[PDB]
């Protein structure tokens, strides 16, 4: 402190310098503004008659500009532990050239104390004059503007004239590593059997700063005692940290720890089960204990058969699968091998397709077909539409026969039962039209032949989805006529003037009234005649079709 | 009004208004009215005191008496009836309300409503939850 | 050291319709490719006022009022294809014969706009950058128009034109003229 | 700062070619001269710092008519200033 200070004989040529220099430019840097010289130091005539420094003018102009800075000298030789000077300094007079002495490694807050040990024991006084706040950091932009006048001025009698007491959140994470240090202790301290409420206040805390997405691996230093503890808390949070792109030590130990129980397992086990679910999610998770997995291979071929190859997504034997697939398309659990299969397929090649196409075989008399369609078409790209004209169209053609039987059903208690009937095809084809819709994105600049009918499937399926769908709609747990409309261009490759008049009877079987400039337009097209547009009228006239007060105290009665 | 109190309470307001009555005139001191409601259970605060000798000397009967926790009463339901609204309409007793059975159970309510105004009361609040169909309803 | 501005003259707008141009820049860079109001002042850039629905030239994104984020970015020589439909009010836009989608996976680029006094194409050019502009005069050099476009209806712009359409540009010679008496900042007094 | 309102003038003359300027009277040491088959058009440039800024100011001194005689040709011979609805100050 200043009051009670230590006032050496050092703290006499510090701190008329720093006073000095705090006064030599009072006089100059007015001069621009008149800066005039009269009986008073007056503002009419903008005049200063204190314009004189500190040191040369007489004992009075010292009383409030040297001892203000003497006191700051007993308290620049109070703010650190450093009091001594060894060197000298650096009308209208200026004062010393001390603008390249900035906020250095220890001149910062130095230049910072002095403004705070002349601000705050002045606003501690000025409390004591209020009753008898512009603080260090909670002075804000319009707030620093005036408490920056005082720290420059402070920072004459820490850097200038030899007078010196000279002395983002990875603070954050080093409390997560503190908080991993906690963890060290807090899954010891119950083992052998205030600061959990410090638990508590975290694990949401640690999902929100990765959406914001040098100490890169900091965060990742913190991701380990989680895991060796566990195998719902933070579980999530983890599963949070596992998007946010030396211990994969433990992923084999986690391969044994699964083979711990993979005897057993043909014919506890919730904390090892779910520990391989947020690993699959970190597994993939850099996709922008080696070969260790090769136990993975052997665990489905061992004996949640499937969940197992849920896990697994991560050679010269796929000609083995090959007949294997075959012989399963002539004929069933080996759809998670196909899982494992499809766990490495495109590393970068034309029969690829074909195990789709042996796939539909066994479809085509046909489970859990949802992972089966989901991880499908993620390189579908190789031609093969000719056999897929004859398959799914065939497959569309039994489920137009399928709806026809339900509606001759309908036709005429028991109907309940056919009311659930509708939802085997209804789980089939949503898995069935998806992969196929890709194939359409692709042959679609191609055929710009066989498509005569494909496009006719899906419409006399949305005839049939035009209640008759509503045990379809809810199998969600809109791609019912989605790919009909991307399917819609090709449909228009077919001087349409009837088809203008088509949509009358078609919205009143369009089999008899339909039996009865523009050179610009029919250029291009020149560049087997009735119901050559009776089928495509048909499609829009249901397309088109599916673009197709109470009183006050009566309602406080109500209730 | 003073119908929203059933009777066995004001059976008990009696003689726990009755036996800290300083004279058996009836009538009571300002401060004895926070003791006695130590006793019923109900602690408010001393600023909740003031304003209910400011609604109505320092002289306080038990005609004056009733209208201080009627009013200290009904405000303790009337925000939680809404609470106990929903226990009969839904299925389990959960808040997933189907909009088939709202369609017909609001016709025999007793009110003696229409189809009118009950489908005047459905799209504005296929399901609607239980709490958007109140903030509609109590307006 | 600006960037230029494209567009038809004011005799050509439409109010009605359903039209379709297309655009091929030579080198990828800075463009601005879509529609535009008449009433268009040359001071601000293209598409950052309220006049102007356009499309980005580096980044892939839509401008019109400020930015979000709009599709895949250029190759170099590749067509741009622009579209309108007055009977519902919306922007569409493709992209070599396929139609660019949004973040939130919407088919529209806008949606829902005032027709007003009508719109006209537009285009802007960037320092360095170049790229030409079919617009429709002749059928045959409509590239993805067959595969996009035709089957929907759609219109070329210079359908039938007995000769190529009008351009104007914004040009940097800095000229005199009076002040508006509608100005935000100036004023004049004759008294 | 100031707190007075400079004015400064301007001196053209037509069948010479001289072309000088003043500043409240005291005049200025440089000139200027011109070809004969020349327009000029009287302009100003300038920063604003202040609410009101500029005014041009159209008058005559005691034996020099204003700029309405040199615009219009049936004004010749009118030493009255004026200032008709064309006069207009561009940007």
């Amino acid at each position: 402190e200043t009051l009670n200070v230590i006032i050496p004989e050092k703290l006499d040529s510090f701190i008329n310098k720093f006073a000095e220099y705090t006064h030599e430019k009072w006089a100059f840097d007015k001069i621009q503004n008149n800066w005039s010289y009269g009986e008073n130091v007056d503002e009419e005539l903008k005049t200063h008659p204190m314009l004189r420094p500190y040191k040369t003018f007489s004992e009075k102009d010292k009383e409030i500009y040297r001892w203000p800075i003497k006191e700051s000298l007993k308290a620049m030789i109070a703010w650190e532990w450093t009091i001594e000077k060894a060197r000298e300094g650096e009308y209208n007079p200026q004062p010393p050239d001390l603008s390249g002495v900035t906020l250095s490694r220890e001149l910062q807050a130095m230049a910072e104390q002095l403004a705070e040990n002349y601000h705050n024991t002045w606003g501690r006084k000025k409390k004591q004059e209020l009753e008898a706040l512009v603080p260090y950091d909670t002075l804000t932009a319009k707030e620093k503007a005036r408490d920056r006048e005082k720290a420059q001025e402070l920072l004459k009698f820490l850097q200038m004239n030899g007078y010196a007491v000279t002395r983002i959140e990875k603070r954050f994470a080093f409390g997560f590593l503190q908080q991993l240090l906690r963890w060290m202790d807090i899954s010891q301290e119950f083992i052998a059997h205030k600061f959990f409420a410090k638990i508590l206040l975290p694990l949401i805390n640690q999902y929100f700063t990765n959406h914001c997405l040098l100490g890169s691996g900091g965060h990742a230093s913190n991701k380990e005692k989680e895991m060796i503890t566990s195998l719902l808390v933070r579980h999530r949070v983890s599963l949070f940290g596992t998007d946010a792109p030396t211990t994969l030590f433990q992923h084999i130990a986690q391969h044994q720890f699964g083979d711990d129980v993979i005897l057993d397992d043909v014919q506890l086990c919730s904390i090892y089960s779910l520990g391989t679910t947020k690993n699959t999610y970190v597994e993939k998770l850099r996709p922008a204990a080696a070969a260790m997995p090769v136990a993975f291979l052997e665990p489905q071929l061992n004996e949640t058969k499937s969940p197992r190859e849920r896990a697994i997504l991560g050679v010269i034997e796929i000609t083995l699968p090959m007949l294997c697939s075959y012989l399963p398309r002539w004929w069933p659990p080996a759809l998670p091998a196909g899982a494992p299969p499809p766990c490495t397929a495109v590393t970068s090649l034309g029969n690829i397709l074909r195990i789709i196409v042996n796939n539909l075989g066994i479809d085509e008399a046909t489970v859990f077909a949802q992972p089966i369609v989901s991880r499908a078409r993620p390189e579908l790209l190789h031609i093969p539409t000719i056999g897929r004209l004859r398959k799914r169209a065939g497959k569309v053609v039994a489920e137009e026969e399928q709806l026809r039987l339900e509606a001759k059903a309908e036709a005429e208690r028991d109907e309940f039962s056919v009311l659930c009937r509708d939802l085997y095809a209804l789980y089939p084809l949503l898995i069935r039209y998806v992969d196929n819709n890709r194939a359409h994105w692709l042959t679609e600049p191609n055929a710009n032949f066989r498509m005569v009918g494909e496009i006719f499937i899906y419409w006399s399926k949305s005839h049939n989805f035009k209640q008759n769908f509503v045990v379809q709609n809810e199998i969600n747990n809109t791609l019912k006529k989605m790919l009909p409309i991307g399917l819609n261009m090709c449909a228009p490759t077919d001087m349409l003037a009837k088809t203008r008049y088509a949509l009358k009877d078609t919205d009143e079987l369009q089999n008899n009234l339909h039996l009865q400039l523009r050179w610009q337009m029919a250029l291009y097209r020149g560049l087997e005649k009735i119901v050559r547009r009776v089928q495509e009228v048909s499609a829009v006239l249901y397309h088109l079709e599916q673009t197709e007060l109470l009183s006050k105290q009566r309602r406080r009665a109500v209730v | 009004m003073a119908d929203q109190l059933t009777e066995e309470q004001i059976a008990e307001f009696k003689e726990a208004f009755s036996l800290f009555d300083k004279d058996g005139d009836g009538t009571i001191t300002t401060k004895a009215l926070g003791t006695v409601m130590r006793s019923l259970g109900q602690n408010p605060t001393e600023a909740e005191l003031q304003d209910m000798i400011n609604e109505v000397n320092g002289t306080i009967d038990f005609p004056a008496f009733l209208t201080m926790m009627a009013r200290k009463m009904k405000d303790t339901d009337s925000e939680e009836e809404i609470r106990e609204a929903f226990r009969v309409f839904d299925k389990d007793g959960n808040g997933y309300i189907s909009a088939a059975a709202l369609r017909h159970v609001m016709t025999n309510l007793g009110e003696k409503l229409t189809d009118e105004e009950v489908d005047e009361m459905i799209r504005e609040a296929g399901q609607v939850n239980y709490e958007a169909f109140v903030q509609m309803m109590t307006a | 050291d600006r960037v230029r501005i494209f567009r038809a003259e004011k005799s050509y707008t439409v109010q009605s319709g359903r039209w379709y141009f297309e655009f091929e820049a030579v080198t990828t860079g800075e463009m601005r490719v879509g529609w535009a109001r008449p009433e268009l002042r040359p001071d601000v850039e293209l598409g950052a006022d309220e006049l102007a629905y356009v499309f980005n030239g580096h980044r892939g994104q839509r401008w019109h009022l400020g930015s979000e984020p709009f599709g895949r970015p250029w190759q170099s020589g590749d067509v741009v294809g622009c579209m309108i439909d007055l009977t519902e009010n919306t922007i569409i836009f493709t992209l070599n014969g396929e139609v660019l989608m949004s973040d939130s996976g919407s088919e529209t680029a806008f949606r829902e706009i005032e027709i007003g006094d009508g719109f006209l194409p537009v285009c802007s050019l960037g320092p360095g950058q170049v790229g030409h502009l079919n617009l429709g005069q002749d059928v045959s050099s409509l590239r993805f128009f067959a595969i996009c476009g035709l089957q929907e209806g759609f219109e070329p712009f210079a359908i039938n034109m007995q000769r190529p359409v009008t351009t104007w540009f914004s040009k940097s010679l800095p000229q005199f003229e009076p002040v508006p008496p509608e100005h935000p900042h100036y004023e004049v007094a004759r008294m | 700062i100031s707190h007075t309102d400079l004015v400064i003038g301007c001196l053209v003359d037509l069948a010479t070619g001289l072309m000088t300027f003043t500043a409240n009277g005291k005049e200025s040491n440089t000139f200027f001269q011109v070809e004969p088959n020349t327009k000029l058009f009287p302009a100003v440039f300038v920063l604003p710092t202040h609410q009101n800024v500029i005014q041009f100011e159209l008058g005559k001194q005691k034996n020099i008519m204003p700029l309405s005689a040199a615009m219009f040709l049936s004004e010749r011979k009118n030493p009255a200033p004026q200032c008709p609805p064309r006069l207009e100050v561009q940007m």
